């Protein structure tokens, strides 16, 4: 594969496919193309972090079961008394198996960083005129394991996201759309902008797929790591028309159940874009991206 | 052309329902 | 009501989950600056590295998580079945019954601790140089401990410099970092004490191992008093581990004894609650040394 | 004091692993040498050889600081 070769420089073995220990070097990239994506945020945004970990009802709620139930992380632990957790414990000390004695808490790992904020929204009432926009964060993480350095189980996601009508909602995206390829060319990046769907789970789901990649509720910002032919999606632009507004009622300034749409960094993918077109070498990097990036 | 008709998703998919499966073909 | 819960409405969101909070731009701020501050310390020649919130599940057995805090482990676990088996967790789902019966445990933890992950590294390099190695380790650590209380969360920062090397090597890091670690509190303007504490292993062999460790010494916090003197939070700790993971993970010194180890932990999340506790919620009201040292202006 | 030469007796014996040293009453078992392991097994000892159970109150350093405030506790 050819990101392999970039391994030595960014990552350490962690003892599982897809999640690795991150260099110095890696984190300083990270972290400049994080503040260069806030350095575009655009005002009246309200900037959210969130823990890798989320409410599971709310999760259940937002209706991720019905699309992506194979993908998801659930956090389990010992929940039993003293008596039993000894007997897991024991259980262990004998090579065995302590894990059947887990059970689910009322967590999961996120899947993606926008999930939590619409309850939050939801919990002030009717939307103002313009709707509201959001900048949030988190660790994501999702049970697809791979040695391919562009697919990783647990990676970083940021994301702006828009909350109001219909027109709030699709010219907050067409902006970013824009925008998010002008940071690309800046960056030094090869890139294109296609339609998309989401890989929604079993037979039903890709139909699922096909019918979102017909409504073009999804755009990808593709950058060739391991080939040409198939692209890596660093960059996600999604409207969720009324699902979430619908779910969690949230209501915009005219009454009606809001609209919502996300725009998404992939905050590793960009990283190892920036390397696998720039090198490990930042004193090498072109002095445009050197500059761009505060370098 | 098919999707302008108004067929959204829950709409497409009792289409499935009704009748490998490509972005081509539909 | 905890003289901490005030402080939510600036500084955090519910997320309908105990001890699970989203951080408003002014609490981040804040973690951020802690956390220049901390590298601002960092001693040349120490290898910074960053964990994902999630860590190899073998890795974290073999370190002797579970015969210490089998309690607070978070294990990851995921629907593994055939398709079928899957479709059928979410139709349960959908007609009132539970999906989380088709789990099954995965390869993977949730992380208790952010150095955890850093002895197997520093094994798969062979014998240790004279003087050691040194690590500069963080992670979004997990431990199952519902509670209301802003100190006490289930999802939080550490941020731990990590030593690994002879007794000698270990010993003089921990004394060092705890006079700077001093210096830092202070530089921040908090009341605190340093005192000998220990971890609170499981059941009742492990209340011994903890009245060993307290009289071993093993083990340092600096603590801060945030709703009452007499229960102060502990927001950084200095430990000492002997030889436990140079002997697990096969780790030898320059003299080719098995190495001892220690790190000194910052909890971000603690220190930022401490930090508006002792100084209020208004950033231009903060005392102006203390403005200064994080870089405020 | 049949406890006070039994518990020296234990002691002694786990000492008797890779080392060796001396053993008094007021001495603290942290300095004569014990580590958590053998703190453990020094406590599964004691509650073999008199035939009884530490409560886990009663588990505490002041009563394993040395030998004499262990005697004190049985
Ligand atoms: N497994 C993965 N590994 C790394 N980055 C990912 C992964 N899945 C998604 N991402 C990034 O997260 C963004 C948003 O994801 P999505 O919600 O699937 O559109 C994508 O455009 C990718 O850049
Ligand atoms: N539940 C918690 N919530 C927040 N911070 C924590 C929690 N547990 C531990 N920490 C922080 O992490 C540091 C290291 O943890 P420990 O390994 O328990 O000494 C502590 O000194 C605290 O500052
Ligand atoms: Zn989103
Ligand atoms: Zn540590």
């Amino acid at each position: 594969d050819p990101l392999d070769h970039l391994a030595d420089k960014l990552f350490h073995s962690m003892g599982s496919d897809g999640v690795y220990a991150r260099t110095a070097l890696y984190e300083s990239i990270v972290e400049r193309l994080a503040a260069l994506i806030t350095s575009h945020r655009e005002a009246g945004t309200e900037a959210l972090r969130f823990p890798p970990v989320m409410s599971r009802a709310q999760l259940e709620k937002s209706g991720y079961l019905k699309s992506f139930p194979n993908l998801l992380g659930c956090v389990c632990g010992l929940h039993g008394t003293e008596r039993e957790i000894n007997a897991a414990v024991s259980r262990f000390d004998a090579g065995g198996d302590w894990t059947t004695s887990l059970s689910p808490a009322d967590l999961v790992l996120s899947p993606a960083a926008c999930y939590p904020v619409y309850p939050i929204a939801a919990s002030r009432g009717p939307l103002p005129k313009g709707g509201l926009r959001f900048d949030v964060a988190a660790d994501c993480f999702r049970r697809e394991p791979s040695k391919h350095l562009d697919r990783l189980q647990s990676f970083r996601m940021r994301e702006y996201v828009c909350i109001g009508t219909p027109d709030d909602v699709s010219d907050f995206r067409e902006r970013w759309m824009v925008r998010a390829q002008a940071i690309a060319r800046d960056l030094g990046l090869t890139f294109r902008v296609d339609y998309a769907s989401d890989p929604f789970f079993g037979r039903v789901g890709q139909m699922k797929a096909v019918s979102q990649k017909q409504q073009q509720l999804k755009f990808e910002l593709l950058i060739p790591l391991r080939s040409e032919e198939q692209p890596t999606a660093c960059m996600s632009f999604n409207y969720h028309r009324e699902h979430f507004g619908t779910t969690w009622g949230i209501q915009d300034a005219n009454g009606e159940p809001a609209h919502t749409g996300c725009v998404a960094f992939g905050m590793d993918r960009l990283a190892v874009a920036m390397f696998h077109t720039h090198g490990t070498d930042l004193s090498a990097w072109p002095a445009k991206v050197r500059d761009i990036l505060g370098l | 052309k098919l999707v302008d008709v108004g067929l959204t998703s829950m709409d497409m998919v009792n289409l499935m329902l009704g009748v490998e499966i490509t972005p081509e073909n539909f």
